[PDB]
RNA sequence: GUGAAGAGGGAAACAACCCAGACCGCCAGCUAAGGUCCCAAAGUCAUGGUUAAGUGGGAAACGAUGUGGGAAGGCCCAGACAGUCGAGUCGGCCUGCGCGGAAGA
RNA sequence: CGAUGUCGGCUCAUCACAUCCUGGGGCUGAAGUAGGUCCCAAGGGUAUGGCUGUUCGCCAUUUAAAGUGGUACGCGAGCUG
RNA sequence: UGCUGAAAGCAUCUAAGCACGAAACUUGCCCCGAGAUGAGUUCUCCCUGACCCUUUAAGGGUCCUGAAGGAACGUUGAAGA
């Protein structure tokens, strides 16, 4: 007997909708990363995307402890010499609040083609509305 | 602590509304509002709320603020500034104090909502209001234009200042 | 406010009575015809599209023609957009004329700079030439060093090197309006503006005040 | 302002205070005694 | 010329 | 003692450190060091404390009402200590964990 | 060591900040003008000549200023010699 | 640098709260920019035929059809190796 392997063409994927309001960033992200990868399913298979689609609402109201709201810094480099750029958490929330969740979750997903594919199933929104009523997402308390 | 353990007697013609942490003292002079710290519990007696480390310190602040809110509505606060220096004048026009302080431009300080001002002399400003924090801030802002210098005391001072002067060296 | 699309006619001067010679670019601004009004509902931003001039009926494609037919305007030689400020309102079909600039003191003028083709670093970047003589071997106008050594062991992005020069969008800001001639469809602006004679210019009121 | 690793009361009028997370000395009497970086 | 000459 | 002449697991990566000595096969099980929120296998384990510095996750003399614990002491409802007043207050000692001192291509 | 071209100059730079100038401040044995000293700040700017292979330095005359360092004592498959 | 302010009856810019503060930072100005594979938006234009077979499926052929537009070729350009 060979061990079961999930097959991408028969993988069942459900839609979920989460509310980020007041949730601790990192404790939310681990739960998102887990579910996007499909670690919560018996059919979990390292090389197959068995996870779920997750809509995240109210990304702008995600919480952080300590002095992270001012002191957590997001660095990136533009590729040009001297091009080291930075933004605090509060700046990132003001400008581009969906990036906060997305950056946290992306750091917790596998690197490589499949990790990038897993990330595509995360739909983050700044506010309390989404355009995905067609997909009929169920509420997920995490 | 000692400050918090000492109640605020509300006098006659004062009324209070405790909407949770939010409070609204109101009397003759005006209507003042403060949202207190979540560690404080008011009833006026102030006391620490359980499940908070800095309860007594926060209570003592909340006490002191509501005591000033009481003085705010009954008596109001008064802050006096005087203009030392040749040519240093002041004058009020509605809610705009116009100062001459030896600049090449005119200084016209816009007063905030609560605060009024009067110039009994050209070299005196007497601002009045309900909020003790706000009169303090307006007075500081006026003082900031031309702070008292240490050689002849020239500038905007608080009436109450001992403005230490010093001599201009030997030779 | 909005600007208008014009054509660089060429340069001249205006002699003032008090002796001064003012160098002017003459910009022909024929009517700009509103061809579309972008709304915050349908488009997510407020703007007008305009056409100016004329195109050969046979060289205007069916897609292009239908777009002009909806507007109810004659085909022009192109389409340009101008962001509307708060309070500015225009209708489709409206002709906007050079009279727009009648009380405008300064303009910014945008055009496509003359094309220098492939330019060396001397011309393109004002690099200093190396010695004409004193032993120089084949290295008179060549760029010199392009980096350091093992650290960092690469050339940095944005390094100034030879390449295509000119033939790109340039804006010259804060040019004085010398004259607005509505009768002749002319705008005279003081000083040079980008591009060859005959080239299209976008003229907007100066953004710096 | 004296900026020093060792900050100390110099006057009887000098007062140690921690503002943000910086130890400072404030003296009402003498502004030469004002210090930080304690 | 001599690499790492005398 | 190991490497040399030694693979495997841990220490991100890392001959020489820690665990451990590969005869071959297995889609069985138990453990070592080291680990158990996600990358990434296993406790978002239990109970009681401490820290607020992202300390943890680099550094000294020395500096300081940071904060936790301990043992004593001076003074005090013949009213202390701080500005009549009405209960604690002052300064040293020993200790836990933090803070400044702390600039590089 | 079956070769990692070696000083300086030229050309072209790029980074650090222990800041030379310009910007913001505190103290002054700060009257003012001008300084001293320390703190914050790296955005941009930061001479030309005489002499010497020079780096450096001295000198002349400027300048708001003529910074200090790292980059194989940056840069010879870019030049010089 | 302050305001209000306790802990600590005082004091205290700070612990709660509030204000000010620089060429640094985010913008504002100019240019590139949807390969932004997260490949976006708006406007306009075009195509409205039949059949056959097999492993019957986002299947493969046949005949008729050939749009919008594009390219090619030519005359060329203040565009260009
Ligand atoms: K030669
Ligand atoms: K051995
Ligand atoms: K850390
Ligand atoms: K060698
Ligand atoms: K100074
Ligand atoms: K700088
Ligand atoms: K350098
Ligand atoms: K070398
Ligand atoms: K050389
Ligand atoms: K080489
Ligand atoms: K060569
Ligand atoms: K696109
Ligand atoms: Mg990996
Ligand atoms: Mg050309
Ligand atoms: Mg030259
Ligand atoms: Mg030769
Ligand atoms: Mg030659
Ligand atoms: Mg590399
Ligand atoms: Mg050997
Ligand atoms: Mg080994
Ligand atoms: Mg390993
Ligand atoms: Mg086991
Ligand atoms: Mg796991
Ligand atoms: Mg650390
Ligand atoms: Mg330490
Ligand atoms: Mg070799
Ligand atoms: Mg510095
Ligand atoms: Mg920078
Ligand atoms: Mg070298
Ligand atoms: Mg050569
Ligand atoms: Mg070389
Ligand atoms: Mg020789
Ligand atoms: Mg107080």
């Amino acid at each position: 007997m060979k061990t079961f392997t999930a097959k991408p063409e028969t993988v069942k994927r459900d839609w979920y909708v989460v509310d980020a309001t007041g949730k601790t960033l990192g404790r939310l992200a681990t739960e998102l990363a887990r579910r996007l990868r499909g670690k919560h399913k018996a059919e979990y298979t390292p090389h197959v995307d068995t996870g779920d689609y997750i809509i995240v609402l109210n990304a702008d109201k995600v919480a952080v402890t300590g002095n992270k709201r001012t002191d957590k810094v997001y660095y990136h480099h533009t590729g040009h010499i001297g091009g080291i750029k930075q933004a605090t958490f509060e700046e990132m929330i003001a400008r581009r609040p969906e990036r906060v969740i997305e950056i946290a979750v992306k750091g917790m997903l596998p690197k490589g083609p499949l990790g990038r594919a897993m990330f595509r199933k995360l739909k983050v929104y700044a506010g309390n509305e989404h355009n995905h009523a067609a997909q009929q997402p169920q509420v997920l308390d995490i | 602590s000692r400050v918090a353990k000492a109640p605020v007697v509300v006098p006659a013609g004062v009324d209070v509304k405790i909407n949770g942490q939010v409070i609204t003292i109101k009397g003759k002079n005006g209507e003042l509002t403060r949202t207190l710290n979540d560690a404080v519990e008011v009833k006026l007696t102030f006391g620490p709320r359980d499940g908070y480390a800095d309860g007594w310190a926060q209570a003592g602040t909340a006490r002191a603020l509501l005591n000033s809110m009481v003085i705010g509505v009954t008596e109001g606060f008064t802050k006096k500034l005087q203009l030392v220096g040749v040519g240093y004048r002041a004058a009020v026009k509605g809610n705009v104090i116009n100062l001459s302080l030896g600049f090449s431009h005119p200084v016209d300080h816009q007063l905030p909502a609560g605060i009024t001002a009067e110039c009994p002399t050209q070299t005196e400003i007497v601002l009045k209001g309900a909020d003790k924090q706000v009169i303090g801030q307006v007075a500081a802002d006026l003082r900031a234009y031309r702070r008292p210098e240490p050689y002849k005391g020239k500038g905007v001072r608080y009436a109450d200042e001992v403005v230490r002067t010093k001599e201009a060296k030997k030779k | 406010m909005i600007g208008l699309v014009g054509k660089k006619v060429g340069m001249t001067r205006i002699f003032t009575e008090d002796g001064v010679s003012i160098p002017v670019t003459v910009i022909e601004v024929e009517a700009n015809r509103v061809t579309q009004v972008k709304d915050l509902a349908n488009d997510g931003y407020r703007a007008i599209q305009v056409t100016t001039g004329a195109k050969k009926a046979n060289r205007v494609t069916k897609p292009e023609a239908g777009h002009f037919a909806k507007a109810g305007v004659e085909a022009g030689r192109g389409l340009w957009e101008f962001r509307l400020a708060e309070g500015e309102e225009f209708t489709v079909g409206q002709s906007i004329s050079v009279e727009l600039f009648a009380d405008v003191k300064k303009v910014d003028v945008t055009g496509t700079s003359k094309g220098k083709g492939f330019a060396g670093t001397v011309k393109r970047w004002n690099f200093r030439t190396q010695d004409a003589t004193h032993g120089n071997s084949l290295s008179h106008r060549v760029p010199g060093s392009i980096g350091q050594n093992q650290t960092p062991g690469k050339v940095f992005k944005g390094k100034k090197m030879a390449g295509q020069m000119g033939n790109e969008r340039v804006t010259v800001q804060s040019l004085d309006v010398v004259r607005v001639d509505a009768e002749r469809n002319l705008l005279l602006v003081k000083g040079a503006v980008p591009g060859a004679t005959g080239s299209d210019l976008i003229v907007k009121p100066a953004v710096k005040a | 302002m004296k900026v020093r690793a060792s900050v100390k009361k110099l006057c009887r009028n000098c007062k140690i205070v921690k503002r943000d997370g910086v130890i400072r000395v404030i003296c009402s009497a003498e502004p030469k005694h004002k210090q930080r970086q304690g | 010329k001599c690499i790492r000459a005398p």
